This record gives C-alpha cells, structure tokens and sequence, in this order.
RNA sequence: AGUUACGGCCAUAUCUACUGUAAAACACCGGAACUCGUCAGCUCUCCGAAGUUAAGCCAGUAAGAGCCUUGUGAGUACUGAGAUGGGAGACCGCUCGGAAAAGCAAGGUGCUGUAAUU
RNA sequence: ACCAAUCGAACUGUGUGGUAGCUGGUUCACAGCGAAAUGUCUCUCAGGACAGCAGUUAUUAUUAUAUAGGACAUAGAUGUAGGACACUGUUAUAGUUAACUAUGAGAAAUCUUUAAUUCUAUGGAAUUAUAUAAAUUAAAUUUAUAUAAUGAAUCUAUUGUAUAACUAGUGGGCACAUGAUUGUAAGAAUGAUGUGCAAAAAGGGAUGAACCUUAUGAAACAUUAAAUAUUCUAAAUAGUAGAUAUUAUACCAUAAAUAUGAUGAAUACAUGUAUUAUUGUAUAAAAUGGAAGAAGAUUACUACUUUUAUGAGAUGUUUCUAA
RNA sequence: AAAAACAUAGCUUUUUGUAUUUACAAGAAGUGAAUUCUGCCCAGUGCAUUUGUUAAAGUUGUGUAAGCGAAUGUAAACGGCGGGAGUACUAUGACUCUCUUAAGGUAGCCAAAUGCCUCGUCAUUUAAUUGGUGACGCGCAUGAAUGGAGCAACGA
RNA sequence: GACCCUGUUGAGCUUGACUUUAGUAUGUUUUAAUAAAUAUUCGAAUAUUUAUUUAUUAGAAUAUAUGGGGAGUUUGGCUGGGGCGGUACAGCUGUUAAAAAGUAACACAGCUGUCCUAAGGUAGAUGAAUGAUGGAUGGUAACCAUCAGUUUAUUAUAAGGGAAUAAAUCUGCUUUACUUUAUGCAUAUGACUGUAUUUAGUAGGGAAACCUUGGCCUAGCGAUCCCAAUUACAUUCAUUAUGUAUUGGGUGAUUGAAAAGUUACCACAGGGAUAACUGGCUUGUAGCAGGCAAGCGAUCAUAGCGACUCUGCUUUUUGAUUCUUCGAUGUCGUCUCUUCUGAUCAUCGUA
C-alpha cells in the first residue's frame, strides 16, 4: 500500500467465480467510430494496454482509431476544477455504451411524423417522455369485493 | 516542535464550491492533441482540392 | 554474468544489420591541457584549499558500458546494461542437465 | 424430420449408473511399395474397402448428485433523516422513508446461425 | 589568584546607525466588501516559495439554443453492515460399516453470497442530395471533410453569463453530534462527514467561548418561539392519583453486584403459594461553617391530558437615514 | 572555603667539554623527613642507535636527499598484571588435567577518606547502638617512587 | 531565571576532528684564484680529496619532510521534555480504511541496492503433483506397465493478482537486451523516473495469419559544475584547445554543504509551544470494605475462619498526560502552636 501503479486492488482486479480464462471471439468482432460513447471496464487477463484503476467504470467518447489503440476523452476532478483527460487503451476492455437508444429511436420515429405533416396541413403532435403528476380516478366494483375486518391480536411468547 | 498535529482534511470541500465548479468544455473534436498523424495527411489533401 | 562477444545489430550509417565485435569499457587517464585543469591548478596557488571532495558515499557496483563496433563504417557505438557484481565475457554456455 | 461440416452464448449444455436407432452419413476396420515419425506404423504420416453396428457420436429411464428458476422465510435481520425520549453504564424504545440472504417446499435438464445429403 | 572598588584576556577612541528567522511599540472620523489555521518542496519543524480562500478595476450578451453542494425517468460501477461454514485458518462430544450421519461454538489480514447509501453518463440534433483525397478495400468499397435545406422536444430555480490584469493576510487551531484505532483509564493521543467558536448581537440553561430558540441602521405599537407561573420575579397555590426517604438538574457536575417489603395490578394452582409489570428501603466512610440557585415545601415532590396568561436586533403595521 | 592543598630538606632519572660564568657547574622532570622494602611484563604507544617507498632544480642524455618502513635496546617512560574441570563419614583440595598470552597481581593491607548486596559474621564498649575499637576475607572496583608498610615529636 | 529546551548566536580549554603556519632538518643553484692527486662515465665530461695566498661583509632564491608551539572554523533532523535505543529521513505488497475517488499514529505482518546469453524472442510436441493395483532378487522408500487425477504442482524473489491445447516441462532456430518523427498515464502549479502508444526504416521465428522496443503484472529509482569515452562538422597551415548531441564517474540525511569533543569558570536573545515543585481529570499500583459457599472446626458451612471466581469506594504511596506559572510562587527533616475527619487504641452503654 505505497503509492504504485497499481495499488490497493485485490477485488477490483480478481476475476469472478467460475469464470476464469482468455476471453471470447465476440469482443473481437466489434468496431468503434468516432463520436460513439463507450465504457470503460478491465479484464485482469492481459497486461498490455491496462489504464489505471480509477477509469474503471467511467463513460467518454471516442476520437481517435489506431492500429492498435482507441482514444477516449473523458473528465478528471481535480482540486477546484473538472479537467479532460485523453487515455488509449485496448479494445478487450471496452463496452458499447446502452442508453441512448430509447432516445435515438425517439429521434427517427418523430422524424416520420414531420414528414407525413408535411403533406397536410395539420400542426406536428410529437413524441416526448411522459410525465407523472397527482393519482387518477378509478372505478371500484362492490359486487365482488368483500371487505375484510381487520384488528388487533394479544401477544404471544414464542417458546 | 511540540508533537503538533500532522494534518487534515476538513473544509476542502467547503473552499472548493466557493465559487462553483467550473466544467472545461471539451471543444471541436479532431483538434485534440494525439490524432493518427497518417489520418490527418489525408484530411488535407482533400481539403485544397476541395477549394 | 556472460556476455557474447558477437552480436549482429542494425548499423546507422550503413543501413543494414551486419556483424560487430564486442569489449569493455574502461576510464582513460585525464590530461592537464583540458580547461578544467587550468582553473584548478591558478586557484590552487593560496593558502588553504578551496573546492570541496565529496566525502561520504554509500554505493558498491558500477554499470556496465560495451563497445560495438561496425567493420565496413570503423565506426564505434556504445551500449549500456544493468548493474552486476561478476561480469564475464565469452564465457562458456550452460550444460542442459548434466 | 433428423444427421454432417464451420460456429455464437459457454453446465437447463456437467458427473455416475442401465436401455434403444429404419435409409444415408459418421465411425470402428485392412496394410507400410513411396513422403514422414518412433525403443515399439501405439500416436503422427501415406495408400486402401474383405468385416462390424460391440464401443464412440445421437436420443431415452432414475421419489439420482450437480446447476437454473418461482413461492415461503418476512415486513424478520439491517439501515438514510429527527426530538430538552428512557438508563450508573453497556445500550434500548419511538416518528417519516428504503429493504436482505442461508435454508424449506413446487417445477425444469440446452437454445440457436450459414451450407450440404436422405 | 593579582595587574587603580573591574580579570577564564584590563581601560579609552574609531570601523558602526555592526547582524538578529527573536521580545516590545507604531498617532483622525464615517461608508462598501470580507478570510485562513489545509496540499507539495525545503540542513526543514518559533521561518520561506508555489496552489487554495479575498479585494479592486475593466470589456462583452442566445455561453438562458445556457448553468445548478437539486429531483425524476433510463443505462451502469462497487464488496461495507447483515449472512454462511461451501474454499483458507479454528473447536466439544456421541454413533454406523479410514469413510458417512448428528447436536454445539467462530474469524482486522476467509467468501458459494450481498442491502440502505455514495458516485459516473444520456434526456436534441439527425436525415437527405451533391462534391474532394495522394488514406482503405476484391470492389462506389468503406473511413473522413465540405456546401444547401430541414428544429426546440422533463420538473423546479436563476436576468445575466464568460474572460483577462494587479495585489494583501494566513500555513501553533479548538468544541458539539454520528461512527472508529492505541491505551486499564483520562478535560489523553491520532484519522473520517456536518455545523460552529475563533471573527456572532439579544432571550433562556442561577453563574460558563462552543448547549437550546434566532440574521443583522435609529425608534413606537401588537403576535409568538426557547423557557416558566407559592415568594424573591412579569404571569391560574387553575385537575385526577401515588410517593415517608430532609425526596426535586437534557449536555451537567456518579453509583453497582446482592438481600427483602407494598398494591382494592395481571396469569397459573390450591383465603393463601408461584411467576410478570410498577415502586420503596438497606448496601452508601473524611478533613474551615453549607448548598434542590435560596427561603422553605408532604397539594411548591413524581407520573399522564386539556385551557389561560407572561415572555427575544424573531415575525407583522407606521415615520426617518444610507449606491 | 586556612585544609588532608602548595612549598621544603631527603631520594631518583636526563641533556651539555667551542659557557662574559666552565661538569663539587649550567638547563629539564617525578616522588616527598628518618626506619624497612621497591615483585613480573617491551605484545600496544612513545624514545634512542645502525644499514622496499619517496619532490624539485640542473645536463646532449644518465646517476645520487632527509624522512617513512625493517633490526636491537629501554618500564623510579605512558601503562598492564585471566578462566574451567576431576582427585585423599561428610566437607576441603597439598596433587593432577586443560583454553590462551606480552604477563597472568608476588611482599604486604582492609567492609579502611577505597565493599553495590550491606544496617556483612564473631567479640567488646551501653539498661538499650545503622556509631567506636579488635579479629575474618573468592577484594562490585586494594596494592608497590602514578610509591607500599609505619607514628616518636608537632597540629585553631 | 543561574537549573531545562530552542537559536543554522558566542567565548575559555583538550586532542589520533577539517584546513594551514612561525621555528627547524635535508636536497639543488648561486660560491676566491692556482697547481696536483684519486675515482666515475664515455682526448673529453662529472665527482671526491690535499696544498698556497691574491679573496673570506656571511648570506640569498626555490623544493620535500617534521610541526596543538600557534591561527580560523565546524561538530544534521524526527521524538508523548532532552540524552541512550531505533530510523516511522528514499522505494514495494496486504490490513487499519467506514461497498466511487482521497485519509493519521515510535500502529500491525513483511520485503529492497539483487540474479539471468538464457531464467530474453518465436515455432512445434505434451495429462503436471499425487493415489490405487501389480511385477526375480526388492523391503516405508530404487525401476517398469495399467487405471484415476479441476489445478493440490510449477512460474529467480516479499505479498497480492493472472495462466490447463497452458504464460509450465522438453526439441529447433536466432539476438527486437534496434535506429529515427509525434503523443499520453501515475501527476500535479511543478523537475528526474517508470511505463503504454505512433510515422518511416532494418531484422528474427513461421506454411501463413501473426508475435517481438528485455524478464507474466505491481519494487531493485539520482540535478547544476567538473572528468573520461563515441558521432558529425566549424578557422591562412600542422598539432592542440573551445562549442552542439548521447552514455559512464555521485551525493543511502536518497529534488543532493566539504566537518570531532568538553565547560561545576561560563555568556546573550528568547520559551510555560518544553522537563525538575504545588494544583487539576484518571486509578494500572497502594489502602479499606462487600456478594456466593468447596472445606477447617471431635459429629456441625456461617462461635471463629474460608479456596476457585465476582462487584465497589477513597485520594493517604507510586505511575500515565502536559491545562496554569521560566521580565522567579524560596526545596527535605526538626522545634513551637491551633483546628478538623471516622475507617475507635483506651475510657462509656448494649448484643
Ligand atoms: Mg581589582
Ligand atoms: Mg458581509
Ligand atoms: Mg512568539
Ligand atoms: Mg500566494
Ligand atoms: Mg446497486
Ligand atoms: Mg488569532
Ligand atoms: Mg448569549
Ligand atoms: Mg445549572
Ligand atoms: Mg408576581
Ligand atoms: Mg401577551
Ligand atoms: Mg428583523
Ligand atoms: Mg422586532
Ligand atoms: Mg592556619
Ligand atoms: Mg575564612
Ligand atoms: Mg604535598
Ligand atoms: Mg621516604
Ligand atoms: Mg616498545
Ligand atoms: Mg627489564
Ligand atoms: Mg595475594
Ligand atoms: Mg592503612
Ligand atoms: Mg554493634
Ligand atoms: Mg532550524
Ligand atoms: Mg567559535
Ligand atoms: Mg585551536
Ligand atoms: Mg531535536
Ligand atoms: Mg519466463
Ligand atoms: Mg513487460
Ligand atoms: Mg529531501
Ligand atoms: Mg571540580
Ligand atoms: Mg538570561
Ligand atoms: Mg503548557
Ligand atoms: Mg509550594
Ligand atoms: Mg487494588
Ligand atoms: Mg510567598
Ligand atoms: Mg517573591
Ligand atoms: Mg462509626
Ligand atoms: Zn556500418
């Protein structure tokens, strides 16, 4: 626990239970392009091209694609202020960043909408997330809902 | 010295939020420093030949 | 540790790898005519002494400096290696099980 | 509707016992004149088609072990915010919110992509 | 020991206004604004420099098509309390034919598991048509760059936001609430989150730097908070019941193991024997004459409810002064 | 602070035969009248005597210094002077064995101005003594001119 | 404040502290002429020695050694006061540490200034440790076959992490333990260092895809000035010196002065930021009491005592801490004298 590389990791860098071993064929398989959002997240299996441990976990965007490396920008706090940081690290230890496809298929279907508006003369009736406010009415039946009396009850030791 | 106290950490974050945190703004991207200096030969040539 | 004494290597002024041969490293012995010499020999002429000699060290072993040297170019390079207490050259190899 | 060549996810796809399959395929199977390999054509390599469905592959049975999933356990253990509440102390009680596991029952025992042949 | 009341290096004048990271002092009024006792380096620990906190002046608005010590919706990271004896370390005894089956005890440096909380990211740009390359592919085939057009999409708050230049003080801190490490223990020593005193007024705790109500110019009138209503002392000895002991303090200014009584209390059994809840006494020893704040109180003590009144730069109404 | 300190005669060591002065003289040191004694060690540090390493200047070029080192003397020069095992009813060890070293405290003396344990053990002095005196010795840490032993005369 | 501590403040004194010097010893060069003798080197050059008078004031310039007789100056920091002991003064791993990042103690358990021409690079082949059953001499344990064998074995080393068509054991071949343009991470307002990534070359292993900028990953890390070496060029001429670029020589107090003691003869500026005395919070130690009852007492636990364990009070011993006093609060014991407490030694009353 002196100040290293790679310091204070015996449960952030231990590989889990029954999972041990070199990974897979669909990691390779991917390709990244500039403007994604990727995440960031070690496989202790290989030790070319690790980051330091307080990236893991952190979303950024890609910028850069080279033989060998990928450049993510992300955003570091120190002392006052919120710095840019650039790291290259290794494709095994990326992810494709979810979260933006509910929103990017809300992107495309209202794109239709104005579209179709186009040819009558009707105002756009978008398409934005719904919203929560005070309790709505309902309807309840007596005809097949009894209700129950409930009450207190004594005490019992349980031995 | 008298064994005086070694030092801590109160009120670091009460001197930060003074002034608010500022958030650096990431600019145009293909400006940062650590392009593929073969991707960028390319991006000239056709900008000249463009206009 | 042994150390070969030929290695094939990349020449800069030939541009190609090419046999070299491989010695030590020794200090030579300094000269009087060298500026650093001329200063020290004038102000050494009053009474007392006036540069510091360093008085107190705690190291034990030295590095290691080696000497290619390109046969077409007769042009020396010079490398460098970790620290070591037993440095032998041109050994004989080891003996697998023996 | 099943096989066979490449696979993706990597136990609902593993382990120990018994039982079964028409056609085609997959195997077992016969030998070292040449290429190649050993102490040993055992393995590997190179030519073959008398024999056999015994094993391997595939599919089934078990108040089977293992893994996967629902319910109970249980509003129980624990915990975010609070008071001039109680006790010699150790600590415990209350108000507004969040919320478990291990067991113990019931049920399951691979899914699938491109191509070829019956 | 002595060398003119002077001696472990005499006396007089000059260099001399010798150097001091160390004690002491530093002279008129009003108005605007307002801190640190922390990180790194240092022959550094009674001192310095850089960073942080502060002040003064200046230019500019879709950097409100934007920001936030916030919330909600979505996508995620983790191995602490609880849990377990299945891996690593440990422990008591009985059985069946070394192996299986039981009832017990466990972990700052053990994990088949795993909350409350803390934190990171998205919630407007995307599509079409055309062109450029010396990159890239088996290939108009991809990766990139232009120009044209098509837009305000989660709740609340904020009229500004952003950028430069110059310069001072400070680097011995302490306390309360929550949770920890060493130590038999301490108004002991050393860390973590929040708020204070330092640098903060008035009212209440008899008195007290930090406890409880509470934001700030000069005054007058009404309403409350914290706390109190026998008398000192402004304000009803305004009710049900119990306590026999010179009883009665939130922080707060101490009491235990143990032994026995009493209720028109409760449950089981035969008017009484067993437990449970509430409560009284013994255990209880010090140095000048004493402290519920005091006199004194048994209806001024203790337990539980509803009304009335007194009472703060608090909060309302009116007059006046400050860019 | 008048003494137990200093001085003193007495004893001993050393240098100088080219002294305005001349070896019964002139310089330098230690103990401290008389009586009786003055044991062992030259490995260490010093002191004295005698035949490998080492500067400059000069010469066409070359060669040659003292000192240090080595050998021999010296302790009334500075100083130093051990430990363990068996062996003659119990007990002890004249005698024997053994590690090393420069040599292993002899003649004497003592809980003394020198002994921590300690207010040591025995006797005597007193009604009663951590005091005084006389004996004992494996002496924390006594000891021979850094002087040991000793009291006749003398002492604010 | 004379005692105690701090100050990059002093003075007297000693010496095997650092740096030097008066005095003194020994070389070389300067020294009157003349004649002769002898020796050493090759007619010549050196050296030694004797004699005469024509000199004879008696010194001068340099080098080496000795030299507390003298002269200057120094003699770290942290620290439950200082000293003695340790280094918590540089690097690395797990716990303290409280489920994002960050975090203390002279707190816990440890490690480091090394080793390797293969223990580096690459291609290929491969059920390791162990257990069961058997086989002439053969036994607990020699070697050979068969079956089982989820990581128990190994991987230079402290600890943690990773790896089963294997990063482990064998077989073959090699020197990527390279040269040049740009950028990031620990990490910052910031040097030195470690390590990932790029443009263009030159190589090794392999059928090829591919791999390779030293050790499977986290440690074995060092500025300015000066010295030595390597590669380019620069001036009327040769040789040399000076410049730009890269390595080695080193400061362990590790972002880096050249350094031994004592003061009871002592001095100055300050400190209650810091000890020796009183007071204050605490009670390990000290003192005084309690609860339960195995046993003793001729049988009988409690007339009188009481083992193994458990709960308290007082400030009367001795400690632990450093809140008030260092421009001053007069220490131990004794003499004289007054008053106070109950945990009562007698005297008084009960059981
Ligand atoms: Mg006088
Ligand atoms: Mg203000
Ligand atoms: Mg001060
Ligand atoms: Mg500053
Ligand atoms: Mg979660
Ligand atoms: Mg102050
Ligand atoms: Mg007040
Ligand atoms: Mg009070
Ligand atoms: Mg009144
Ligand atoms: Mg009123
Ligand atoms: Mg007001
Ligand atoms: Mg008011
Ligand atoms: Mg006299
Ligand atoms: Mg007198
Ligand atoms: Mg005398
Ligand atoms: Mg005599
Ligand atoms: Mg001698
Ligand atoms: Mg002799
Ligand atoms: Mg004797
Ligand atoms: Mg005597
Ligand atoms: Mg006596
Ligand atoms: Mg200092
Ligand atoms: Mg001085
Ligand atoms: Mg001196
Ligand atoms: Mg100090
Ligand atoms: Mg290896
Ligand atoms: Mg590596
Ligand atoms: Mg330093
Ligand atoms: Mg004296
Ligand atoms: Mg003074
Ligand atoms: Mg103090
Ligand atoms: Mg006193
Ligand atoms: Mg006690
Ligand atoms: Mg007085
Ligand atoms: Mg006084
Ligand atoms: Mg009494
Ligand atoms: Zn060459």
């Amino acid at each position: 626990s002196a100040g290293g590389y790679r310091r204070k990791t015996r449960q952030l860098l231990k590989q889990p239970f029954r999972k041990h071993g070199t990974p897979g064929l669909s990691v390779y398989l991917a390709t990244y392009r500039i403007g994604d959002y990727v995440t960031i997240s070690i496989n202790p299996s290989i030790h070319k091209g690790m980051p330091f441990k307080y990236y893991h976990g952190r979303t950024g965007r890609v910028f850069t694609v080279n033989p060998k490396s990928v450049g993510v920008v992300l955003h570091k706090k120190v002392n006052g202020r919120l710095s840019v940081k650039t790291i290259f690290v290794r494709v095994e230890h990326l992810k494709k960043y979810k979260g933006r496809d509910a929103f990017l298929e809300r992107v495309n279907k209202n794109n239709e909408i104005l579209k179709e508006a186009r040819e009558k003369g009707i105002k756009l009736e978008y398409i934005r997330q719904k919203e929560e406010g005070p309790r709505e009415e309902f309807i309840l039946n007596l005809d097949e809902n009894k209700p129950v009396k409930v009450g207190y009850e004594p005490f019992i030791k349980v031995y | 010295m008298a064994k005086k106290k070694n030092g801590t950490l109160a009120n670091k974050n009460y001197k930060d939020h003074r002034n608010g945190i500022k958030r650096q703004k990431i600019g145009k991207l293909l400006e940062l420093p650590g392009v593929n200096q073969k991707f960028l030969r390319n991006m000239k040539y056709a900008r000249e030949g463009l206009k | 540790v042994n150390l070969p004494k030929v290695r094939r290597t990349h020449c800069a002024h030939c541009n190609a790898h090419t046999v070299h041969k491989v010695s030590l490293y020794k200090k030579s012995k300094d000269s009087e005519i060298v500026s650093g010499a001329r200063r020290y020999r004038l102000k050494q002429k009053t009474i007392g002494q006036t540069k510091p000699i360093l008085k107190r060290k705690a190291k034990l072993t030295k590095k290691i400096m080696l000497k290619l040297e390109c046969p077409k170019c007769k042009k020396i390079q010079q490398k460098v290696c970790k620290r070591a207490k037993h440095v032998v050259m041109g050994g004989e190899k080891k003996r697998k099980n023996e």
